[PDB]
RNA sequence: UUCUUGCCUUUUACCAGAAC
RNA sequence: AUUUGGUCAAUUUGAAUACAGAGAUCAGCAGUUCCCCUGCAUAAGGAUGAACCGUU
RNA sequence: AUCCUUAUGCACGGGAAAUACGCAUAUCAGUGAGGAUUCGUCCGAGAUUGUGUUUUUGCUGGUUGAA
């Protein structure tokens, strides 16, 4: 919980980039479960790098910040 | 036997089949439920629960879906935007495209008499100027 | 918690093993999923391992599939979790029961065999 | 129908009608409540109208009770339909001779509808007659 | 928006004779079809040079990966097996070799 | 007005007969 | 025996101008889905090879 | 370290189809959807409803005309 507190917005947003990282970071069956993304974010640990990832996938995910940024 | 149950027959018809699906199942799940049981149980609350479960869903079944709302024409503007081609694109295209032997067909010869062929359903297509005037005087392409 | 008649419970890495196993026999069509085509598959003689759901409620729709299995001589455990099961056979909702199936010549037999001596190890 | 089709009240009300619609065209059914063919034709255009909500709005119009258009057809009043769009009233060439209404029953919803179509085509275009696409001559 | 990149038309020796984005296609036509084949070549030499970069990679992170994990053991399996002889150096060796591998 | 003829295809207006 | 089914729209009006009404045609490529092959990664799971002796 | 099986992810390449492919605060679904049948039994995963496009989406090139 202090976890997402601090880092993790913990939106649908959110919860896919962290996806999307594990799946990078090199998933085979779907990463792992989350009761509420603090465990999830546990296991990712061990790959250490979460911060970089979520301020790419909203340039990706959708393409609203991109048309922010343009505009 | 499952079919000829007040459980099913009392439904209407367009339900029996799903209906009697779903009884078999739930028979099934009730016969194993009394296999599981000691003699002087009764319980007979899970039967029960599988009754009215089987109930709502004949309900759902005889129940239709609420009207729709009749999908509207959409505003006629007359777009020509598309402009494409591609091998890929133009095969689709080319089965609703009129070929080049239909085209020929649909041209017509002005002074002869054109070349028609008798279908035994209908005596009336024209074979058009897709024959060759040579070949038409001659026989078949 | 689940339920004490649900036995023998797969120890976790062991319900994991299981699960891999299930999801592998799910690609190689050497799984069936379900309370009924587990039992035909136990009646044909085909069942290598039956998988069970310890949260299956009501369990008693449940609990005939391993008296079958003892009349068989087939092992069978129960995992824990009804989805999870679901999920490793490729379907969202709710399975309960499961067989992996015999075929000799499949690439997964070892790993059947393996789990099969496990779930036999559990039983006594 | 009478719950399905907006009725209107009074002639301003009408004109605002009339007017308001920019997007859509503006079909107002002139016609005495209780006649026959006026039943007939809104029956028609009930049907009509949910099709065709997303190009052309459909209202009707007691002429016994607003008397205010009788300038739009000089004193004859048969139950008739008319055209609108942008404020500027619509002509529909029939066989019938008169092209600023039709003034009779069409019985086919789907002909109607291809009609209403027509005319809307036509005020985009900003052509303020249009020909339709069916002849008449026989119902007039 | 960004018009970051250009999407050129992706000729093939196919699309050779239909494609005419790029000039040259008669005018100076072996030079088109080097260009050409040129193409396809860089498109496959990319796709194995993509992978070339997978391959190192994955080697990159294994070394350190294994390195990493440290992990604490819960249970152990373990397996006695005895034999009558092995003056054999094959066997012998096999043992060795292979228990290296394995962390056995 | 309704039914039957004939213009025919519609408005009249008719063709030529019944019924109210 | 007569007649109605026959009104161009648009603009400028307080009848004149208009005069039928305002992109076409040919061709790429990419995407979408499914399939097949190929190389790589990821998991899992095998199968197998390699001289010779080792570690308190 | 070499070889192979499985699934998936990325891609080279090749092929077919788009009457197809989605979407849903829906309703129900391996605790059985939908099907087979030689009638003994067998297969076992979507079905329903709503709806969006669907003679096509996004981008290019040419000739042309326009004049």
């Amino acid at each position: 919980a202090k976890s997402t507190e601090n880092e993790i917005p913990n939106l649908i947003e959110k919860m896919v980039a962290k996806g999307l990282n594990d799946l990078v970071e090199q998933y085979k069956f779907r990463e792992t479960t989350h009761s509420k993304r603090e465990l999830d974010s546990g296991d990712d640990q061990p790959q250490s790098s979460e911060a970089k990832r979520t301020k790419f996938s909203n340039p990706a995910i959708p393409p609203v910040i991109d048309l922010e940024k343009i505009k | 036997y499952l079919f000829a149950s007040d459980m099913i027959q009392k439904f209407p018809v367009s339900v029996h089949k799903q209906m009697l699906r779903m009884l078999c199942a739930k028979v099934s799940l009730a016969a194993r439920v009394d296999a599981g049981q000691k003699n002087g149980d009764r319980n007979t609350v899970l039967a029960h629960k599988w009754k009215a479960e089987l109930s709502k869903k004949a309900r759902k079944l005889s129940e239709a879906p609420s009207i729709s709302e009749t999908k509207a024409l959409p505003i006629p503007e007359d777009q020509p935007k598309k402009k494409r081609a591609g091998r890929k694109f133009r095969k689709y295209k080319e089965k609703f495209r009129l070929s080049h032997v239909r085209q020929l067909q649909n041209r017509m010869e002005f002074g002869k008499q054109e070349q028609t062929v008798l279908d035994s359903y209908g005596e009336e297509v024209g074979l058009g100027m897709s024959n060759t005037s040579l070949q038409q005087a001659v026989g078949a392409t | 918690a689940p339920n004490p008649k649900a036995f023998p419970l797969a120890d976790a890495a062991l319900t994991q093993q299981i699960l891999d196993v299930v999801q592998q026999a799910a690609n190689l069509r050497q799984l069936k999923k379900g309370a009924n085509e587990a039992t035909k598959t136990l009646n044909r003689g085909i069942s290598e391992f039956i998988i069970m759901a310890a949260d299956c409620e009501p369990i008693e729709i449940l609990l005939h599939l391993p008296l079958l299995c003892e009349d068989k001589n087939v092992p069978y455990v129960f995992v824990p979790s009804r989805v999870a099961l679901g999920r490793a056979c490729g379907v969202s909702r709710p399975v309960i029961a499961a067989s992996i199936t015999t075929n000799d010549a499949s690439a997964i037999k070892t790993q059947i065999y393996a789990v099969k001596d496990k779930i036999e190890t559990l039983l006594i | 129908a009478s719950v399905l089709l907006p009725q209107l009240r009074t002639g301003w009300h009408v004109d605002q009608a009339i007017v308001t619609e920019t997007k859509r065209l503006v079909v107002i059914r002139f016609g005495r409540k209780n006649d026959r063919q006026c039943m007939i034709m809104d029956e028609l255009l009930s049907s009509i109208a949910e099709r065709v909500r997303n190009f052309a709005v459909i209202y009707l119009c007691d002429i016994d009770e607003v008397s205010d258009f009788d300038e739009m057809y000089e004193l004859t009043d048969p139950m008739t339909v008319m055209f609108f769009y942008h404020n500027k009233h619509m002509m529909c060439d029939f066989g019938t001779g008169n092209n600023n209404k039709l003034n009779f029953i069409v019985d086919d919803k789907q002909e109607m509808i291809d009609i209403l179509e027509t005319i809307f085509r036509g005020a985009r275009k900003n052509k303020g007659l249009v020909v339709s696409p069916y002849d008449y001559n026989h119902k007039r | 928006l960004g018009l970051l990149p250009k999407p050129e038309p992706k000729v093939k020796l196919s699309n050779m004779m239909s494609v005419f984005e790029n000039d040259q296609n008669i005018t100076d036509p072996t030079a088109w079809e080097k260009v050409v084949k040129d193409q396809v070549d860089l498109r496959k030499r990319k796709h194995l040079e993509e992978n070339e970069r997978r391959h190192e990679d994955a080697i990159k992170r294994r070394k350190e990966a294994v390195n990493m994990n440290v992990e604490k053991p819960t249970v152990y399996h373990c397996k006695v097996f005895q034999f009558k002889n092995l003056q054999n150096p094959k066997i012998r060796f096999k043992l060795k070799m292979n228990s290296k591998e394995l962390s056995l």
